[PDB]
DNA sequence: ATCAGAATCCCGGTGCCGAGGCCGCTCAATTGGTCGTAGACAGCTCTAGCACCGCTTAAACGCACGTACGCGCTGTCCCCCGCGTTTTAACCGCCAAGGGGATTACTCCCTAGTCTCCAGGCACGTGTCAGATATATACATCGAT
DNA sequence: ATCGATGTATATATCTGACACGTGCCTGGAGACTAGGGAGTAATCCCCTTGGCGGTTAAAACGCGGGGGACAGCGCGTACGTGCGTTTAAGCGGTGCTAGAGCTGTCTACGACCAATTGAGCGGCCTCGGCACCGGGATTCTGAT
């Protein structure tokens, strides 16, 4: 499960704030659901263009297709920043 | 590690493994799990910050499903994203039609 | 701005 | 056995929905609607548990059945 | 809006 | 000594919209679910969490339906919801032909 | 002279436009509207004629369904003339905003 | 400037097909707004699909896929 | 007859369905019976809709199925209408009906 | 430069059900799209079912369960009967 | 209506 | 119903 | 109200163009053989769902009152329909052209697959503080005066 | 306007069990390496989208008159909300039992994979009759009398 990572994010955004077990399960389900939606959209996109490889482009377009305006813009910015950072370093 | 190499907190390796095992496509790129993990991290951070604000407004130091429901429904964009979803023990947003109120 | 963290990850994971 | 959904329970549900006054005939209609919804969801869940050759309707089966009708549910060990 | 001010403020 | 009609209803509306627990008694709902499932494969068994999830979904669905019903009734310049309002809301939602 | 009563022409219009199947919006203005709407998302775009035809089909079907629902809404309020409030109610109940 | 292309008699014909007997004068502007919103929602997804394929012409399949995204299929524009 | 459809006594390309299943990567492997079942189901559904479409076309004194006939056949059956609830048929029109209160006295 | 479709098979089915009725090109395309849509729905449900039970092969049972999940009521019953008969006949040969 | 089809399907296979 | 009597009667 | 005037269908005669049939071929489905692995199957174990009893109470139920609300009835007046004229732009046909989609040939670089290894993550155990509960208190509401 | 009677937020004190953390172990992710094919690039061909031009004419705009229906108002019956007294069964705690979920080990039936083969289906071509269209007459159908 994503309990540890959700916890680290929470402590990063709100230093002194706990989270109930039920709320942790809620967040775990939410993360799984969003991941499944994005992956399914990327798979559909790849199968559309006769492609056979999910790349950063497919996930970026899936994000732009799923999330609403400002949310999608910020998510795309974050993803691009992370990808460039990970590529530059090694 | 890959997750730490991208300045992220979410598991890049676990996301890559899930993408591979989920047979979404024949092959999976290198930056695809990184991008996906970054997006998941951003969404989680957003919803968690809103829920923490809601919990603080309730004078509680512990997130509960009611706080998550309040945070989701009070934000129009998250509400649009989380349209057809039910949160266990989330309750409903407090509203009353204006005509029903007394004179 | 976590280039130091990226370098450490490239070293720590490689230190293993 | 459907009459187990008592009148005050439906009244409480409507109150949560933000309903001030309630007609007398509302309760039977609500019972019928609830029965239809439960029938659909339970049929799908029982089919799911049939395919697994199990005899116990797990919560994940209910979650799958709900997701079938475009009603995603959160917080059940998904 | 407030989200853009909040999204940039991550650390 | 005697609250005028509509006041206690408003207080109940404020109360139940604030709290989050379920509103149907657990045991009758569980019995209803079991009796409904009896039509399909018999001698079934349910995890407690499964019945809990069914109850949560039913509560959410009914609350949303009642909200739409209240909107319909208000549209007709009334305050009392009537079965025709439920039928109209369901018909528009697409749950009915 | 001769003059029909108010309403009877509308009935035969309903019968005619329900019997037939062709499109009701003029093709050229709809194509121009689609082109302008898409112009801001990305410049110098091109459209297959079949793409514009599909857009028109979907838009007309959606509008017809919405008009059916809002007619039901208006009738529910003991009215015959549909008003904007019925359209807003139908869209609100449908969930789209 | 171009939303007026959806003229009042056209909206009246659409409503007549829908089965409407009388129409209020303010219906037309609301219908124009609703149609504009729907068209924006579909066309944005169609253009995104096109941009992903590095094309410059929106094809019918992109519109079909956008409609499928909006949970609304459409038959008769290529399998 | 080489074709698996001839073995199954169907009219749909069992081999083509098998290839589509294997290519669409729905799963790692595909059983031998699955294409037969899927082809049979598709053939039955096609026959069911086409019979009603032909009935509608005959009612309209025509002898060629056109999208209007398909729309009439789909909307005049509760089962198929429920199946194709979210489907829009191009050039299909709408089912002819008028609310009772609109009719004159 | 080779398109595939179900036009021929739909035509044979039509000639078997209505021995004298023809079908327009637009209606043929609509039927083709309908067949593709139903196939995609059933296959996706079968894939989800297989992934849910940790299996890795799509068998007849999974396809039957997907059909029972998708088709409403009497349609589902008749389709299940047809598929079962077809599989029994195929295995007999 | 079924046995004849099965026999015809199993007949011409090896004879080609 | 009548569909089952009709579905079986194919030839 | 029966009759005049306006759609509406239904008959018959023509033209045509899109559906229906034929042919070559070619590439995709078949037939044959293997091989290794997913899955069927027998066996054990232990969790957990089911069944039953006692007992408190909190909720459900039944009843009486009355009042606010649903609903029928009227007037009105203004907004929308039907219709005749005039204006306008869709559209149909035709012509030009150039952007750009669709194919095809090559290179290579990015990803699948393997082996190794070690550290991040997960199950388990434990302490304590955020929160649940109780109670007296002060304050906000509200309904008849 | 007002104040007594109710309901509710508030502050303080107490108890508890779920959460937050520390620890040991282990298995899955990372590092290093190789092989091969997916796709990125370029070069080319030709469909097909856009743009313009002009005559037709059907549709849209516009103005006008009037009937009808939306809406406000009023009155009247009645059916829900409120509160009270009586009933009952939901719920909690506890016990006991056993079914089946889940995991493990074994075996083998079968589906992926590959190779040679041929005919099923598809692209292209040609032909005619189903249907659209035109035109007139019988048929309903509606509104004033």
């Amino acid at each position: 499960s994503y309990a540890i990572y959700v916890y680290k994010v929470l402590k990063q955004v709100h230093p002194d704030t706990g989270i109930s077990s039920k709320a942790m399960s809620i967040m775990n389900s939410f993360v799984n659901d969003v991941f499944e939606r994005i992956a399914g959209e990327a798979s559909r996109l790849a199968h559309y263009n006769k492609r056979s490889t999910i790349t950063s482009r497919e996930i970026q377009t899936a994000v732009r297709l799923l999330l609403p305006g400002e949310l999608a813009k910020h998510a795309v910015s974050e993803g691009t920043k992370a990808v460039t950072k990970y590529t530059s370093a090694k | 590690t890959r997750s730490s190499r991208a300045g992220l907190q979410f598991p890049v390796g676990r996301v890559h493994r899930l993408l591979r095992k989920g047979n979404y496509a024949e092959r999976v790129g290198a930056g695809a799990p990184v991008y996906l993990a970054a997006v998941l991290e951003y969404l989680t951070a957003e919803i968690l910050e809103l829920a923490g604000n809601a919990a603080r407004d309730n004078k509680k130091t512990r997130i509960i499903p009611r706080h998550l429901q309040l945070a989701v429904r009070n934000d129009e964009e998250l509400n649009k994203l989380l349209g057809r979803v039910t949160i266990a023990q989330g309750g409903v947003l407090p509203n009353i039609q204006s005509v029903l109120l007394p004179k | 701005k976590d280039d130091i963290k990226r370098v450490m990850a490239a070293i720590e994971k490689v230190r293993k | 056995n459907i009459q187990g959904i008592t009148k005050p329970a439906i009244r409480r549900l409507a109150r949560r929905g933000g309903v001030k006054r309630i007609s007398g005939l509302i309760y039977e209609e609500t019972r019928g609607v609830l029965k239809v919804f439960l029938e659909n969801v339970i049929r799908d869940a029982v089919t799911y548990t049939e395919h697994a050759k199990r005899k116990t309707v797990t919560a994940m089966d209910v979650v799958y059945a709900l997701k079938r009708q475009g009603r995603t549910l959160y917080g059940f060990g998904g | 809006s407030g989200r853009s001010v909040r999204a940039e403020t991550r650390s | 000594h005697r609250y005028r009609p509509g006041t206690v209803a408003l207080r109940e509306i404020r109360r139940y919209q604030k709290s989050t627990e379920l509103l149907i008694r657990k045991l009758p709902f569980q019995r209803l679910v079991r009796e409904i499932a009896q039509d399909f494969k018999t001698d079934l068994r349910f995890q407690s969490s499964a019945v809990m999830a069914l109850q949560e979904a039913s509560e959410a669905y009914l609350v949303a339906l009642f909200e739409d019903t209240n909107l319909c009734a208000i549209h007709a310049k009334r305050v009392t919801i009537m079965p025709k309002d439920i039928q109209l809301a369901r018909r528009i939602r697409g749950e009915r032909a």
